[PDB]
């Protein structure tokens, strides 16, 4: 009596932990009976049990539907669920296109800081002044009625570095950024650059606001000049694309475009026009007092002795942008780490500026 | 109060029977899809709401493609499109929109999760998990290897100096002078003795007939970098990946520019990683091609040093 | 430059349906799948009159051997 109680619990345990997991696989095999699901989208309802479908077990059929289904789910045009050999409709769905993270890569809006490589600053400020204010009030501008931008263009040496001038603004704006890598929207299929774009710029009105980050543009760039259709039907491709959005009834409602380039010279007559590119913005190069406070801003974090002549260094310094900069500051400290000191001079800064100009274009 | 507790005992060692016989009975069943033929399909949609989609079309005459898919899609091989709802057989969460999946074409559920990584595993990546080379076996090379080995080797180990200083690591290193001096052997001699994989990539390589197909490659070569960690990639050419043209006409030769551009941006997204090394040589003597301004670009220079006499003497 | 804009302005007004057809999206690679979905739409379009078709950019595929360079 006494015994039986005893090990019954232990049994039990063991048992239930072993009954329950055997009792899902089960449950499994019932799925490999169940029938398989075939994709289609409805072109015309033609009568009430006759519907043409485009499917792809085979070619365009017209096929019938459950007694089963709403006549309220009947819509016209369509995405539907269809069997494999009865070739029914087995449920209807609301068109929207498939939102896409295989082609929306996230990079969050503050992995970085806009004093990190700041006194890139002034530029900012004019691309802050362009975006963000839409964002903020539609309203202002609507008192006046005037059409406000829907792109930006930035050009120029990448001696920001393309990408981080971007990248830090990025952060500003704190806004859904959906990012583009250029030379992944090219494929040697048919149509996928077509077929990417559209979508992607369909998923951005939906979803909006939202900003497209097209960084190094060059896959768009090239207006052709021997006119081949080598690989040079793709180019004309998806140029032709960036031009159907702007040509149609669509406006970008909240959607915001930014763009990158190296050199600027394959630009369309059609963005001349705002309408897309609204503004093109350059490259500046820092004035000294810009060139201290970067400077300044890259010597702070890291280790020092406790007197450094910032200024003489600002005057040997001349023709670099923030990461130029930062390259040098960095180079001082390797000969430091060099002499086994947490001590650094004006010599290693004097000396680390004219290693690097040496060595640049 | 006795007997409950004596039938109890018996109910549940019948009832483990019975749940035994059951799972028993699938595993015979998913084992003969899997030899082959079998279709292996990739993930492109990882979600598990939204059904229905759309592939395939009629026909007439006017051209126009089209393609979609939604909820989950796996895309096999014949390039079908196909809707399944989630099973517990391997967990969806494991898998990605961008997975190789085993797929059992009956009801076309997902048996299994396969490796990482689609397509090529690069057509023809060279790997030398222990090179044959050694420095300590060649002087009168000597005033490279001085170099060299506070470039490379100095960052990972040293690293307590680094972090305490606050600076950070380079990523890249160019090596510029007149080829076949025996600048390669250095590099083939470091990599040997730090212990990291070489990984050989030769420029012409990425270029392919195919379409948009280097740039693939090239990420892809980046990715399995960052599972061997450390790791050299090792770049020969700065030619046959060092042009991009600055000519006005030069839409030809996109392809070339492409991959270029991919390099270069693929170092300046993101911030540096500590498991890579790149190193760059050249191969035919100087070009301008920018590629050096950040140390997330290439930032260090080694020349070659022109022959010293003692040097000779040294070698010989 | 509002070349376009004109087009639509004209048709809104007339009482005929406006049809976009894209002529540098007829352009393909190589047939496959993917090119059939547009074979039957323009077809309806004659049938059921009044219509204009504006038929945007046609030149990618109206460009062949006449530089011979293509």
């Amino acid at each position: 009596h006494k015994e039986i109680d005893g090990r019954l619990k232990e049994l039990r345990e063991q048992l239930k932990e072993l009954t329950k997991q055997y009792e899902k696989s089960e449950n499994d095999l019932k799925a490999l009976q169940s029938v398989g699901q075939i994709v289609g989208e409805v072109l015309k309802q033609l009568t009430e049990e006759k519907f043409i479908v485009k499917a792809t077990n085979g070619p365009r059929y017209v096929v019938g539907c459950r007694r089963q289904l709403d006549k309220s789910k009947l819509k016209p045009g369509t995405r539907v669920a269809l069997d494999m050999t009865t070739l029914t409709i087995m449920r209807y769905l609301p068109r929207e296109v498939d939102p896409l993270v295989y082609n929306m890569s996230h990079e969050d809006p503050g992995n970085v800081s806009y004093s990190e490589i700041g006194g890139l600053s002034e530029q900012i400020r004019e691309l802050r002044e362009v975006i963000e204010l839409p964002l903020t009030n539609p309203e202002l501008f609507q008192r006046v009625g005037i059409i406000p931008p829907k792109g930006c263009l930035l050009y120029g040496p990448p001696g920001t570095g393309k990408t981080l001038l971007a990248r830090a603004v990025a952060s500003q704006l704190d806004c859904n950024f959906l990012k583009v890598v250029s030379s992944s929207i090219v494929d040697k299929y048919i149509g996928e650059s077509a077929r990417l774009i559209r979508e992607m710029f369909n998923y951005a009105r939906d979803h909006q606001p939202c900003i497209i980050f097209m960084d190094e543009i060059d896959a768009i760039g090239g207006r052709r000049f021997s006119e081949g259709t080598s690989a040079d039907r793709e180019i004309q491709r998806t140029l032709m694309e960036l031009l159907n959005q702007m040509d149609g009834f669509d406006t970008l409602h909240r959607v915001k475009m930014i763009m990158a380039t190296n050199r600027p010279d394959t630009l369309d007559p059609a963005l001349l026009r705002p309408g897309r590119l609204d503004r093109k913005i350059h490259i500046d190069l820092p004035n000294e007092q810009a060139r201290l406070d970067i400077l300044k801003i890259h010597a702070g974090p890291i280790t020092k002795h406790g007197e450094i002549d910032y200024e003489a260094i600002v005057k040997l310094s001349d023709g670099f942008n923030g990461a130029d900069l930062r390259n040098v500051c960095t180079e001082a400290g390797m000969f430091a780490i060099r002499a086994d000191h947490d001590f650094v001079v004006q010599e290693d800064f004097m000396k680390a500026v004219r290693k690097v100009a040496d060595s640049k274009k | 109060e006795i007997k409950i507790m004596k039938s109890e005992v018996l109910r549940v060692t019948h009832e483990l029977q019975a749940m035994k016989d059951k799972i028993k009975e699938n595993s015979e069943k998913i084992k003969v899809n899997k030899t082959l033929p079998y279709l292996v399909s990739n993930v492109i949609e990882l979600l598990d709401v939204d059904p229905n989609d759309q592939e395939e079309d009629g026909a007439n005459i006017d051209l126009d493609s089209q393609r979609k898919g939604k909820c989950a899609v796996i895309k096999t091989s014949t390039r079908q499109t196909y809707f399944l709802p989630v099973i517990g057989l391997v967990d969806a969460e494991k898998l990605k929109p961008g997975d190789l999946v085993g797929v059992n074409k009956d009801s076309y559920l997902i048996l299994e999760t396969l490796p990482t990584e689609y397509d090529s595993r690069v057509k023809a990546m060279e790997v030398d998990e222990r090179p044959t080379e050694q420095y300590s076996d060649i002087g009168g090379l000597d005033k490279q290897i001085q170099e060299l080995v506070e470039a490379i080797v100095l960052p990972m180990n040293h690293k307590e100096k680094f972090e305490n200083l606050g600076i950070q690591p380079p990523k890249g290193v160019l090596m510029y002078g007149p080829p076949g001096t025996g600048k390669t052997l250095l590099a083939r001699a470091c990599a040997a003795q730090t212990k990291a994989t070489f990984l050989k990539l030769a420029g012409p390589q990425l270029v392919q007939m195919f379409i948009g197909d280097g740039a693939k490659l090239v990420r892809d070569a980046f990715a399995l970098a960052k599972e061997k960690a450390p790791s050299i990639i090792f770049i020969d050419e700065l030619d046959a990946i060092g042009t991009k043209r600055f000519d006005s006409e030069k839409a030809g030769d996109r392809e070339v520019q492409r991959t270029m551009l991919e390099l270069l941006n693929q170092l300046d997204g993101f911030q540096p990683n500590t498991q890579v090394k790149v190193i760059a040589a050249t191969n035919r003597v100087d070009i301008l091609d920018p590629a050096l301004l950040r140390s997330g670009r290439l930032d260090r220079k080694i020349e070659f040093p022109m022959p010293n006499e003692e040097a000779r003497a040294r070698i010989m | 430059c509002g070349k376009t804009m004109l087009a639509k302005a004209v048709a809104h007004h007339t009482t005929a349906a406006f049809i976009r057809v894209v002529g540098s999206e007829f352009v393909q690679k190589y047939l496959g799948e993917g090119p059939r979905m547009v074979r039957d739409v323009f077809r309806l379009a004659k049938e059921n009159a009044p219509a204009i078709i504006f038929i945007d950019e046609i030149d990618a595929i109206a460009t062949k051997r006449f530089d011979a360079q293509t």
